[PDB]
């Protein structure tokens, strides 16, 4: 856990000042004033919707979720109100494949990528047993959500440095594109559909496209192909005074 | 597309269940009322060049200033564009009268109308004047049966309220 | 991202070289016209809405197929969506003009935009036309050459800044091509 | 309150760091330019009853229809209401010229103006006509020094752009 | 939140009164010492770590019960949290000194802090001592009266700024009492 | 994930075959050296920090271009991350040695690592060198052959465990190649 | 890169708005103070082999034990490595004096310095001794003008604090 590129090649995360005012004897939090709250909501819209170019006819329906937010500063309940709206479902549930919706939730509300097939299976079982709202409630009330973002910050794609598995890093970069990249390029057809169920990894170029500035992205590519061969059994020796031993 | 079937199919999808009889009941509601709703389909379809005729000129009469220099109606083909731009709304109310809900209207004419009508400086009061003209230009007995007239008016004042 | 001062710093870091007095004519001259750049940026951002509203209308003017059914700019949604984009590109070129470097243009706006437009079916040629109209009226405002819209300035030449902003619009035009 | 200080200290708060010299540099920028921007404040502070005088009547002259029955200016005290409602915007540009940013304007006059001006049917073109009147009514050298006129106009056309 | 210029604006808004020339002596005098305030804030933030390390050690100096088992500052975890809170109080009083207004202190740092400390069992008197050492350490740096740490300044009196920052520390001290 | 006992179980499940007495020599012999494996794993994890700091320094020793400007390990950030990468590999090979199976390595480590390094521009050859230095000193510690660092053990041969851990490091080396 | 411009344009990006005059005011703050802060640019640039000369030897004198066997300075080219490793910090304070903020230092020398200085067992007290040496080796009248010395020291004690 060092984040060699979290807070130096990337800006700091955005959100509420601090959670101590939540203890609330005379107020719930220092009135951030209306001009440092409209940028907070602008930031949330850019995250939970992920640059969906929402018109104001479609922002005339999120008035009620917003109006409670500036009154009672929990961010997590704001996104819980947003992800259950028709604005969220009509964009991400309506035209899409299933694991596409599931994987987009990891990008939007958790800021990381699905680490395995079993996580996707657990989400699938949890959806089948009565609704999609259960999926969002499991994610939002999760432990992982508490020990990553909490009730203060916008959920952002954090470079952890100390990932539980490496494919989690790859699949974080593939869902997160560049700026001016949205989530209706493919008509469904999730990007990690094949790679999750198979276990292989993703394209090197599309991961490198999403890296921040000044990170020597893309280089170091040998001109022969990139995916390794599981079936390879190479011999590599060590060096001994008498000879070379293939300690394999 | 906000339709009677679209709401029922989508609710069942969200709940992850098969269509129950509570769902089928709404399509039965469609079964009754399409006949009244689609009787006006004739009336708008075959008579439409005349209603835009009376609506656009009423719009321009109620606000005579807009033909002045620097306003929206300053030359000729902008007036032709105005008449086209109300023709579009008549087309959309016909589509909505066919689908059964406000599906076509609120995503093809209403969604985002506010940006175009402000940045191009088009007063919405002029649109609502022309639409309200046709709202009371209808008398039900001669024009339609009794129930087509209510539902046509109910769709018209929908976008009247939306633009205001 | 980078600016004019952070340009030379990273260039000299590739050499492990100190930023000495030889390299500071470029920056000290950059500071000489500092008031000029500030006088230019508010002139541009002061007409931001009119420039976009003029640009998309000019787009439509010689391509009436975009209004037609099946056109990419057919319904009010798509005008609204397209309308955003004229202003959004304009904001990023204004940022780049202010910073004196296009490092915040081809890394925050133009990265992956061609593919996004290809997937969405956005016509490239008409968008390039919209960008060029915006380009021409950017220079018109910087040089106080607009037919109306007389803005008070200080006398001198802003031609270098005009060339700069034209070069910035150039790379937007070439990024989606 | 969007000010030069509130930007930098909020940024430092978000990053969780002490104010560095990059932060102090902006307040130095304030130190230079308050004198020029504060000159316009006093000018507008004293002469404010005369500018609304010339602005409201220009608004009503450019759109004469607005006094017609059923429009916004149909009786007397609605016209008085209009003149008050431009007085408010002059007050807010004075406040913004004092704070240094667009803080007061975009949260007291701009934030939510769109609901009030559409549901009460008040054409925004009339507001922008009156504001653009004062934008060019002023002559930079005589009324002020050179640089107060720049920044006063820069604040005025801010809300001109915001309303359009 | 608010600053010195946004103070008078909201005060005059309660009267619906324009900000006229009578009210601008306070602000124009505020601008007179503008360089003084900037000369003071980096002097304080320039010694930020040493001031906090000195403050908690001074706290412990005359209250050795805090080290003792069961002390609120017993283990290294507690030696870490209490050492943070020095950075947070000091950072917020520096923000307030910079803005010329304490409208950022009791909404964003001091709001609800007394109850947080009561629930956590944090002793108030020792924390007040820590705040008062930092306060006595603040004025020393503003007035260039520190025994060591000679800082070059411009000659004059910064005493009004010293009273200002003392008043800011006062309300931190009284907020948790 | 799997271990040595869960290896044979899934192998026999592919045949729908019970785990009979014929297949339990491998596991019962696995249990015979159980104390040997435990005696080996703490010897390795007991020197965990020194092994990594020696490994990256050895990497740098014969590749001084990594320190150079533009090197992948140029600034303190990149040393810190590269320092982090060594512990992640060593911890996972220790897990695999403990479980007696590498079913935890290439699903929760190598699986999707080569592409991550390719996107980040991490040089493969130097990383392979770092892994092989770590490999050689893994065997040095298992066999009590380190020049210093005399550890008390029970007398016998741990050579099979040495070859096991060498095979585990082998697949890390081949996974990113 | 934490600079005066990068703060304000990033803030505008987060708020999704055009650059206002509150933003331009900070760049004006840069316009004044670059001349003072770049006057030290030559002073560090042309005199740098001498300051590391006096700084590294002061470091090694203040902690003589460090050359003992098993410490960081046990052979020759490790001492050369030390001198290089302070040369890097001088190169970064020059970069920061040029950009205007602490951009280059906190992401090229400070970010992640922790682990590197612990796992390779390098005492940070030795770094801060050498840096504090140059902090007071400076003279206000002889070395620079008055204000370059303030800001050079303000950048130096920045890292003298972080390292602590
Ligand atoms: C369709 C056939 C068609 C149009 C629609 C219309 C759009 C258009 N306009 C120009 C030229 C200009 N646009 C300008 C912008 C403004 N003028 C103002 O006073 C405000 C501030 C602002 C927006 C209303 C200006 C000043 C010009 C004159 C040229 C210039 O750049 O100054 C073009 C040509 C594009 C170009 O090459 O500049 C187009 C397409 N004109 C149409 O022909
Ligand atoms: C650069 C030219 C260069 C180095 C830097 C340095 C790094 C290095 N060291 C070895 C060999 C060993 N490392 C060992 C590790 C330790 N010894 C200890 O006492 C503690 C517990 C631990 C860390 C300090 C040991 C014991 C050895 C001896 C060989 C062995 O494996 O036991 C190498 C060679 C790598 C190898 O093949 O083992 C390198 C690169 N040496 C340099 O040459
Ligand atoms: C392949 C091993 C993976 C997989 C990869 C994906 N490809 C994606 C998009 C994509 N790929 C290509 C190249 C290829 N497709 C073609 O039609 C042709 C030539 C005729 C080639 C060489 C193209 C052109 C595209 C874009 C159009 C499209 O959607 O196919 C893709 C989507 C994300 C992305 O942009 O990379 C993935 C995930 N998909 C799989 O299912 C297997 C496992
Ligand atoms: C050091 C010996 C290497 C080297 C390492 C670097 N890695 C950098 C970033 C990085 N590394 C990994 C892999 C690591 N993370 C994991 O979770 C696991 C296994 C579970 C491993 C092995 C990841 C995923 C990342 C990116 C994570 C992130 O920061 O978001 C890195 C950063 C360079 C920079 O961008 O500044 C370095 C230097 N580099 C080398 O040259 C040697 C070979
Ligand atoms: C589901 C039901 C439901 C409601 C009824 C409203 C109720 C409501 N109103 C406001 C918030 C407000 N409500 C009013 C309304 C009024 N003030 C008056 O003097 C009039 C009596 C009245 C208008 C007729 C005003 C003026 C504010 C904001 C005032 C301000 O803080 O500036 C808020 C705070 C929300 C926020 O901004 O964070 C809420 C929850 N919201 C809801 O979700
Ligand atoms: C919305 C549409 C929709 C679907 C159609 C299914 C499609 C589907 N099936 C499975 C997952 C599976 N699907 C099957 C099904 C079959 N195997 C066979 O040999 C038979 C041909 C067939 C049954 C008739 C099996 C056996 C598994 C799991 C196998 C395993 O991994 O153990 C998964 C993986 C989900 C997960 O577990 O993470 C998905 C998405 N899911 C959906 O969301
Ligand atoms: C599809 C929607 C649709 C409508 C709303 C009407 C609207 C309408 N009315 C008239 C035309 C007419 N409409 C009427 C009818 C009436 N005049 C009155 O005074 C009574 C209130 C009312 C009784 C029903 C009369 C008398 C004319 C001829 C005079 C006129 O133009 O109004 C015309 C010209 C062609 C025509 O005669 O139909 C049209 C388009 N027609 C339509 O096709
Ligand atoms: C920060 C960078 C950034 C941008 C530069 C834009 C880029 C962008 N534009 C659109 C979306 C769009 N872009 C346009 C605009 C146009 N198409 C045309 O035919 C014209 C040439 C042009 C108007 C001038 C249109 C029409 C759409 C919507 C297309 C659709 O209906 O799918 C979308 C996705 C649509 C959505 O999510 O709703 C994106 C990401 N947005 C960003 O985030
Ligand atoms: C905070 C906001 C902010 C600004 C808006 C600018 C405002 C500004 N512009 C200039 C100053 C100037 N502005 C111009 C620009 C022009 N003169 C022309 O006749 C051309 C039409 C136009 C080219 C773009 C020139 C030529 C000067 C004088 C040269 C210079 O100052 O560098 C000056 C210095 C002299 C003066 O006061 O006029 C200032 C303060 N500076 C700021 O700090
Ligand atoms: C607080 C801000 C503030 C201002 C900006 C001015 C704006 C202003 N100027 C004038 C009045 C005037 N304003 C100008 C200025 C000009 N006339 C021109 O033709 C040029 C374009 C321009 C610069 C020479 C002139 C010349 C008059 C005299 C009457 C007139 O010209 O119509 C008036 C009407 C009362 C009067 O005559 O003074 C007002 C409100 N007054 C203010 O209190
Ligand atoms: C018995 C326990 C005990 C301690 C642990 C120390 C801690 C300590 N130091 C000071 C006192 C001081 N602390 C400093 C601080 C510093 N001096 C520097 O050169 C650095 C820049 C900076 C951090 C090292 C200074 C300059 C003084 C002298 C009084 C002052 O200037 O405020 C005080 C008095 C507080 C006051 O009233 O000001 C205390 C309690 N002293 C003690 O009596
Ligand atoms: C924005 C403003 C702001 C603050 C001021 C702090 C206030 C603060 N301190 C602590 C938490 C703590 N705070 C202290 C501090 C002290 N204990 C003492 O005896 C001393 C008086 C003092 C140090 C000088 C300690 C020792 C703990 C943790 C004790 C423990 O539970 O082990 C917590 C709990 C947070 C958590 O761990 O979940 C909070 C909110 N945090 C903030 O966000
Ligand atoms: C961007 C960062 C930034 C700064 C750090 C300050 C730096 C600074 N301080 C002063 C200027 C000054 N600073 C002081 C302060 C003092 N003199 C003393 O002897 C006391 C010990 C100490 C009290 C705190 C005084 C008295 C002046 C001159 C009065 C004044 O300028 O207002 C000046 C103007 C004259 C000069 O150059 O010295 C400047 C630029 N300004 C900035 O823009
Ligand atoms: C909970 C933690 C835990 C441990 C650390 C081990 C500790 C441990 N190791 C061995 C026992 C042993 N350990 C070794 C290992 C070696 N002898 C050598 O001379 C070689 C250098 C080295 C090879 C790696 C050998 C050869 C035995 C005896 C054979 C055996 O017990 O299987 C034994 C049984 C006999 C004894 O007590 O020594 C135990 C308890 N077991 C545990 O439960």
């Amino acid at each position: 856990a060092f984040s060699s590129i979290q807070n130096v090649l990337t800006d700091a995360p955005l959100g509420t000042p601090s959670a101590m005012g939540f203890l609330d004897e005379r107020t719930e939090k220092p009135l951030m004033g209306p001009s440092e709250m409209d940028e907070l909501v602008y930031a949330v819209y850019k995250q939970v919707f992920g640059n969906a170019h929402i018109m104001e006819s479609e922002r005339a329906e999120l008035r009620d979720a917003e109006s409670l937010f500036r009154y009672l500063r929990d961010v997590r309940e704001f996104v819980r109100a947003l992800a259950k709206s028709n604005a969220y479902t009509s964009r991400f549930l309506q035209g899409n494949q299933q694991y596409r919706f599931f994987e987009l939730n990891f990008k939007h509300l958790l800021g990381r990528g699905p680490r395995s097939l079993e996580e996707m299976a657990s989400h699938s079982a949890l959806y089948a047993e009565g609704g999609f709202e259960a999926v969002i409630d499991a994610i939002l009330d999760s432990d992982e959500y508490a020990q990553e973002f909490g009730s203060t910050v916008v959920p952002y794609c954090r470079f952890k440095g100390e990932y539980p598995t490496n494919e989690e890093f790859n699949r974080m970069l593939v869902l997160k594109g560049a700026n001016s990249t949205s989530d209706k390029a493919g008509k469904g057809r999730s990007k990690l559909c094949y790679s999750i169920a198979a276990g292989c990894s993703q394209n090197w170029l599309s991961m490198s496209k999403a890296l921040p500035f000044g990170t020597e992205k893309g280089t170091g590519f040998n001109l022969i192909s990139s995916s390794r061969n599981p079936a390879a059994r190479p011999r590599i020796g060590t060096k001994i005074p008498g000879g070379v031993v293939f300690s394999s | 597309m906000k339709s009677v079937i679209t709401t029922v199919v989508s609710a069942a999808d969200a709940a992850g269940r098969f269509p129950s009889n509570s769902d089928l009941e709404s399509i039965q509601g469609n079964i009754q009322r399409s006949a009244a709703r689609l009787e006006a389909a004739e009336k708008l379809a075959g008579n439409h060049e005349a209603v835009v005729k009376e609506a656009g000129d009423a719009c321009f009469a109620k606000y005579a200033y807009l033909k002045n220099p620097g306003e929206a109606g300053e030359n000729q083909e902008k007036i032709n564009k105005c008449y086209r731009d109300v023709d579009h709304y008549m087309r959309l109310v016909n589509y909505c009268l066919v689908v059964g809900g406000t599906g076509p209207l609120d995503e093809w004419g209403i969604a985002g109308a506010r940006e175009v009508y402000r940045t191009l400086n088009l007063p919405t009061s002029a649109y609502v004047a022309s639409i309200a003209y046709t709202r009371d230009r209808l008398c039900v007995p001669r024009d339609m049966s009794a129930q087509a007239g209510v539902e046509f008016s109910a769709y018209l004042d929908y976008l009247i309220n939306a633009l205001s | 991202m980078l600016d004019a001062f952070s340009r030379v710093v990273v260039n000299s870091d590739a050499k492990a070289a100190y930023v000495g007095g030889s390299d500071l004519q470029a920056l000290k001259s950059f500071i000489a016209d500092g008031n000029k750049r500030l006088d230019a940026v508010n002139s541009i951002v002061s007409n931001a809405s009119c420039m976009v509203s003029d640009a998309v209308s000019g787009m439509i003017c010689e391509n009436p197929g975009l209004i037609s059914p099946g056109g990419n700019c057919y319904t009010n949604r798509r005008m609204a969506a397209c309308l955003r984009d004229g202003e959004i590109i304009l904001r990023y070129v204004s940022y780049a003009l202010l910073a004196g470097d296009a490092s915040v243009l081809e890394d925050r706006c133009l990265n992956g935009l061609k593919e996004t437009y290809i997937a969405l079916g956005v016509p490239t040629n008409s968008s390039i036309r919209a960008v060029s109209i915006m380009k021409a009226q950017a220079v018109a405002f910087i040089t106080n050459t607009a037919t109306e819209r007389k803005m008070s300035f200080a006398a001198g030449d802003c031609t270098s800044l005009a060339s700069e902003v034209a070069s910035y619009f150039d790379r937007v035009g070439a990024a989606i091509s």
